[PDB]
RNA sequence: AGGACCGAACCGACUAAUGUUGAAAAAUUAGCGGAUGACUUGUGGCUGGGGGUGAAAGGCCAAUCAAACCGGGAGAUAGCU
RNA sequence: AGCGUCGAGUCGGCCUGCGCGGAAGAU
RNA sequence: CACAGGUGGUCAGGUAGAGAAUACCAAGGCGCUUGAGAGAACUCGGGUGAAGGAACUAGGCAAAAUGGUGCCGUAACUUC
RNA sequence: AAUUCCUUGUCGGGUAAGUUCCGACCUGCACGAAUGGCGUAAUGAUGGCCAGGCUGUCUCCACCCGAGACUCAGUGAAAUU
RNA sequence: GAUGUCGGCUCAUCACAUCCUGGGGCUGAAGUAGGUCCCAAGGGUAUGGCUGUUCGCCAUUUAAAGUGGUACGCGAGCUGGGUUUAGAACGUCGUGAGACAGUUCGGUCCCUAUCUGCCGUGGGCGCUGGAGAACUGAGGGGGGCUGCUCCUAGUACGAGAGGACCGGAGUGGACGCAUCACUGGUGUUCGGGUUGUCAUGCCAAUGGCACUGCCCGGUAGCUAAAUGCGGAAGAGAUAAGUGCUGAAAGCAUCUAAGCACGAAACUUGCCCCGAGAUGAGUUCUCCCUGACCCUUUAAGGGUCCUGAAGGAACGUUGAAGACGACGACGUUGAUAGGCCGGGUGUGUAAGCGCAGCGAUGCGUUGAGCUAACCGGUACUAAUGAACCGUGAGGCUUAACCU
């Protein structure tokens, strides 16, 4: 369920989304969208991006 | 195999020689009186049917008193039977005692509980009971919900409510045969017994051990 | 909660079959004054089995 | 009734020393610790005595390495070995329960000399 | 009779002073320990220099409680106060080299006996 | 449940049950038989007879006895001097109880109490 | 909660 | 001396419980705030409806207030039930 | 096929009718 | 409504008490217009409670706890 | 922050464990100087957090005292259909 | 012309796509510990910190802390923290009234149950003469959980470290049923201390009220935290799986003919209800062995006489109970009350005497009082009676006896 901006009325969604990366453990969450699947769309470009810069600091080492 | 009936006289305790203190059930078993015995051919099933104490002349009615007087054992205060396991015989007005119970190490022992009327939920199903504060309004003992806002739309047989609680048979299985008292017609069991001082009593041995 | 329908009355009557009152089976009569009395009751002069209990 | 009080009645000890509540006394128990079997002393101030024939049960207060212990002991149960009054009290209640709440000079009882 | 948020005083030179009963051992939806449970407890106030320090989370067993133990001939032995050995979380042993106050023979096990030779008086 | 008590509360609290026994008590006492309701009567029989008992034995301890349990001077001197000689002899029966129908006002099982020597 | 003419309170769907 | 302090009468109404076809169309019980002041109260008088009054809540104006009540226009109008 | 022997069929592919598994849900 | 509501002034006994608080009484008035039984669940108003002590809960809600006089003694801060 | 969406921002304190609280940082979606800014002793039936004592709030309920509920006699409704 | 929502509490019920326990195949399965798949729904399946939270993170447990349906189960069962009714403020938008899937403080939760359903408990009739008991068992319900330690055995296995299968004992957690012998709670019906006031003329001694005035203990009963017991063993038929013999198909093959195994699942075994089981069952015992008259002349009606066994009613009552019901008694009687004795609890009553100026102390004295407890007692109340319930119990066909 989206916790903000709707989280407190009667009726809640499951728009809320949760990827979690199963090797690294990195999280994320995007709640903005009503849509499921555009929240997942947003926590994929999101969790990428994260690896993107994992690999980063591996050069950056 | 067969059992006993006796009356339940108390309960005490015995010391031991190493410290133990051991509560015991008192049992008063007395001679207990075959008046009928059941065979496969006229009855169906092999069992004996007993009698034990006694019972007031001007209260024994006269079809009890002509049964007693075809058994020729004096009248008692009931008529109890006791299944008869293969290669077990008894005769019509033979004298059962508590020696029975001598060799017996496990009894069982059937009675009839105290009655505690009509009771709520939870004394009889052991139910939770609501909040005493925070708001509660006139719902602390009560059952709650007890079903569903639809489908079935109907309450399911057996559902845990109020009701009569006790004075109901209950059998107590296992109990250890601290003594058995010949001359005083005594039974020492280990533990307690179902009902109050004076209820009638069957002791049998265990079943299960 | 209430009615959703109207109960008829061969539902009353059927209520209303235990209902009926029981009237007393016998009525004990006096020794020495003769008056009927509830048993274990004294009689209406004063009598219970044949002795005058109040006087009057 | 009359079974079970002849039943009691043969298992109570006859040595029983009288005791009255605030009399300090000592109670000798077997100890089986292990394969040996020792008496162990134990003595404080009776503070609640019940008297129920063979139920009989008597509770005993005492102060032990800084800490309260209160013991209550069977009077007819054979771990018990024997009971001394070492000394009387002069108290005027049956239970002793006040007792729990005082330490030093506000625990002391006065002796009963006659 | 110790249940959780249960208060007890240490009965050893480990360090401490008051614990709290944070966790009742040994199975599911167990609800008190008595002598000779192990419990998990929490530090509330402890000596400035000692083994221990404020805020650890370590094993105890109770050797002391006002519910007290009954013995096998009805008789009941009731202390004063709920007390309690720190063990280690690991090997479950004993931390201090004193023991403070009297135990019970509840405690006389093979686990325990260091704590019963350290103990001043057997109850 | 009240298994193996002894005791009717007849709506009342304990004070009420007290005075109201009390004053029955003195009643009976004064008129030697007085009416009311069944339950009550039962009841007094476990007041008045013991304080028949009581008065066999005269002394001042006594006396002052039965005067804390019935506050009245008159009753404790008739108890004293005319019930205790009366029922000297006699032991625990001295009141009878004899129901006596219905009350008007409401059905209330009425009875008459009185003294067996009466 | 607000108690609505007749006296019944409003607990309608919002 | 004090829009001072604690606390009765007196004036209010912060919490909980009961009641909510109520004892009561707003109360009862246990606590609660002010209690010499911008206090409270008796009697009489004045301000009237697009108006009054309001230490301001759209609050109150006879159990009725984002425009009181009564009679009239009036059988307003209703593509709606 | 079985272990030269052996002593009558055997080897699969195609088209077809009816069947089997794939087939787990809440009074 | 023979309605646990509202309604201004005047009088002001004894004991304990600072007191018109409070507890018990005096003069005076009253027992409140259905009663009698029994002593189930459950509801309401209370009393007590082993061991633990907020672990309950949105929240110490509600309960529990403190409570007078005299004396000693009393911190940060301060517009003193 | 009564203002911060991201956000349970990051660090520190408190707790065994703290989306609440306190002290900081400044990246202020979207503070800001009489629709006042920043502090402030005292005060508040004001909002949030913590501690001691206290306890049936709870682990987990048990018993008792009363008023109903139950039975008897008299009187005698209501929603709804 | 109204189907009240999130979350919490109480109470649940079903499914298996199984979290644990249970049985197996493969393993990159030495053992221990794992990975994957198959069968299996009998039982069980955490507490706290944060937050209104579901969820989530964290701390500490557990054999495990399953996944879903049931109006996202359950407000005529409770709550009202969130869901912005009406008040107020902040940021932001607008000139403004006002408004933000923003934030913050505050903010009335009704219903006496008619029917179905469910939990208990009765009345009527039936079961074919009536009555009192004891049973059989068609069917239904309850229960089914598991940890740890020890022995086998430091054995099998393993280079070592480590470390078993099978089998057998003990002791716990949770749950459930009983019970008051013990330890405790309660115990406004028992005893005592004490404050204020009033009263019994007064001292003394008591009683009323003040939450039982405040307390301190405590009988019986009830009761848990207290202590006894339980989950089973065994049997039958099987699931996955494992096989023997054996062709179709000279081989092979667990299967087509046959045979043997195989799990907390099923049926029993354990406990309880149970003949309205209208298919109304079985066994034992007890009671009734008159006459006459009409008729629409048959499973007919009526009159006189008779009234059995038993039941009902009434009273005393119960560790039975809302009312019914159930149990024990009713004078040939211990059913209840009282009385006697004892026990229990409380703690040395009143009066009197002595010492002290007095408060007060001491002696008589472990005194007095003592509820529900135990053993006895006919002193009181359970009255003779009366009422209901009848007079040998249908037809047909068989089998015997006569
Ligand atoms: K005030
Ligand atoms: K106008
Ligand atoms: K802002
Ligand atoms: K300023
Ligand atoms: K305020
Ligand atoms: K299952
Ligand atoms: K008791
Ligand atoms: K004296
Ligand atoms: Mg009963
Ligand atoms: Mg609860
Ligand atoms: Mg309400
Ligand atoms: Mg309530
Ligand atoms: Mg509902
Ligand atoms: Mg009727
Ligand atoms: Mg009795
Ligand atoms: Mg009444
Ligand atoms: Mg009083
Ligand atoms: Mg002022
Ligand atoms: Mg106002
Ligand atoms: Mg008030
Ligand atoms: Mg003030
Ligand atoms: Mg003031
Ligand atoms: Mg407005
Ligand atoms: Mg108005
Ligand atoms: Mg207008
Ligand atoms: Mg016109
Ligand atoms: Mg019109
Ligand atoms: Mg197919
Ligand atoms: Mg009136
Ligand atoms: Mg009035
Ligand atoms: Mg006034
Ligand atoms: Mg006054
Ligand atoms: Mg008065
Ligand atoms: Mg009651
Ligand atoms: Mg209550
Ligand atoms: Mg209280
Ligand atoms: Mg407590
Ligand atoms: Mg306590
Ligand atoms: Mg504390
Ligand atoms: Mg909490
Ligand atoms: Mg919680
Ligand atoms: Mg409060
Ligand atoms: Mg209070
Ligand atoms: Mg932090
Ligand atoms: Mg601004
Ligand atoms: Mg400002
Ligand atoms: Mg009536
Ligand atoms: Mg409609
Ligand atoms: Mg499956
Ligand atoms: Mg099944
Ligand atoms: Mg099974
Ligand atoms: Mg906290
Ligand atoms: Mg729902
Ligand atoms: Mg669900
Ligand atoms: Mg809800
Ligand atoms: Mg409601
Ligand atoms: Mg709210
Ligand atoms: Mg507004
Ligand atoms: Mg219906
Ligand atoms: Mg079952
Ligand atoms: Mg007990
Ligand atoms: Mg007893
Ligand atoms: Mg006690
Ligand atoms: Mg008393
Ligand atoms: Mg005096
Ligand atoms: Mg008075
Ligand atoms: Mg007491
Ligand atoms: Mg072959
Ligand atoms: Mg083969
Ligand atoms: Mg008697
Ligand atoms: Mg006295
Ligand atoms: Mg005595």
């Amino acid at each position: 369920r989206t916790s903000g901006a709707g989280g407190q009325h009667v009726n809640r969604t499951e728009s809320a989304v949760r990827i979690t990366h199963i090797p690294t453990g990195i999280v994320t969450q995007c709640q903005n969208d009503r849509s499921q699947h555009k929240n997942k769309d947003q926590a994929m470009k999101q969790m990428k991006a994260k690896l993107y810069e994992l690999e980063m600091q591996k050069k950056n080492a | 195999m067969i059992g006993l009936v006796g009356k339940k006289v108390g309960m005490t305790r015995i010391f031991t020689e190493d410290g133990v203190s051991i509560p015991v059930t008192v049992i008063e078993v007395e001679a207990n009186r075959v008046t009928q015995v059941k065979d496969l051919a006229n009855d169906g099933y092999r069992a004996i049917q007993v009698t034990t104490g006694a019972k007031k002349a001007n209260r024994v009615t006269k079809p009890e008193a002509g049964h007693f007087a075809k058994a020729g054992v004096e009248a008692g205060r009931g008529l109890w039977e006791f299944r008869l396991a293969e290669g077990e015989e008894f005769t019509v007005g033979q004298s059962i005692s508590v020696e029975l119970f001598a060799d017996v190490k496990k009894v069982d022992v059937t009675g009839t509980s105290k009655g505690k009327g009509f009771a709520g939920t939870v004394k009889r199903w052991n139910f939770r009971t609501q909040d005493a504060t925070h708001g509660n309004s006139l719902s602390h003992r009560v059952p709650g919900s007890i079903g569903q806002n639809q489908t079935p739309g109907k309450v399911f047989k057996g559902k845990k409510m109020a009701g009569q609680m006790g004075n109901e048979r209950v059998t107590v299985q296992s109990l250890d045969v601290v003594r058995v008292d010949a001359e005083r017609n005594l039974l020492l069991v280990k533990g307690a017994v179902p009902g109050a001082t004076g209820s009638d009593l069957i002791v049998k041995p265990a079943v299960k051990a | 909660a209430v009615q959703q329908n109207k109960p008829t009355r061969s539902k009353r009557g059927m209520r209303r079959s235990h209902d009926a009152l029981t009237a007393v089976t016998s009525l004990s009569v006096d020794k020495t004054s003769g008056e009927k009395h509830l048993r274990h009751h004294i009689t209406a002069d004063g009598y219970y089995r044949g002795r005058k209990v109040i006087a009057k | 009734s009359n079974i079970i009080k002849q039943l009691e009645q043969e298992q109570m000890k006859q040595d029983v020393p009288s005791f009255r509540p605030g009399d300090t006394v000592e109670v000798k128990v077997w100890v089986v610790e292990g394969s040996k079997k020792r008496l162990q002393a134990f003595e404080g101030v009776v503070i609640a005595i019940r008297n129920r024939g063979l139920h009989s049960a008597f509770t005993v207060r005492k102060i032990s390495n800084g800490e309260g212990v209160e013991r209550v002991f069977q009077t007819h149960s054979p771990v018990v070995d024997s009971i001394s009054v070492k000394r009387r009290g002069a108290v005027r209640k049956a239970k002793l329960y006040y007792l729990r709440e005082r330490t030093g000079k506000a625990a002391r009882i006065k002796e009963r000399l006659n | 009779m110790i249940q959780e948020q249960t208060m007890l005083n240490v009965a050893d030179n480990s360090g401490a002073r008051r614990v709290m009963c944070i966790k009742v051992l040994g199975g599911s939806h167990r609800r008190y320990a008595g002598v000779g449970d192990i419990i998990k407890i929490t530090i509330k106030e402890a000596i400035p220099r000692g083994k221990v320090k404020k805020g650890d989370v370590l094993k105890a067993v109770v050797v002391r409680t006002k519910k007290g133990v009954r013995r096998p001939d009805g008789s009941v032995i009731r202390f004063d106060g709920n007390a309690c050995v720190l063990l280690n979380n690991n090997s479950e042993q004993p931390i201090g080299t004193r023991i403070f106050g009297p135990v019970t023979r509840e405690l006389r096990s093979e686990k325990f006996m260091k704590i019963i030779s350290l103990a001043p008086e057997v109850l | 449940m009240r298994h193996r008590k002894s005791g009717r509360q007849l709506n009342r609290n304990s004070s009420h049950r007290q005075a109201m026994f009390r004053n029955m008590a003195g009643s009976l006492v004064r008129h030697e038989i007085i009416k009311t309701t069944l339950p009550k009567a039962k009841e007094l029989r476990r007041v008045v007879e013991p304080l028949i008992t009581l008065a066999k034995t005269d002394s001042v301890a006594n006396r002052r006895l039965a005067f804390a349990r019935t506050r009245d001077n008159e009753i404790v001197a008739k108890l004293f001097n005319e019930l205790g000689p009366r029922f000297a002899s006699r032991a625990g029966g001295y009141t009878r109880i004899l129901k006596c129908g219905f009350r008007a006002g409401d059905n209330a099982p009425m009875a008459y109490i009185e003294l067996v020597d009466r | 909660m607000k108690i609505l003419h007749s006296a019944i309170y409003a607990t309608g769907i919002d």
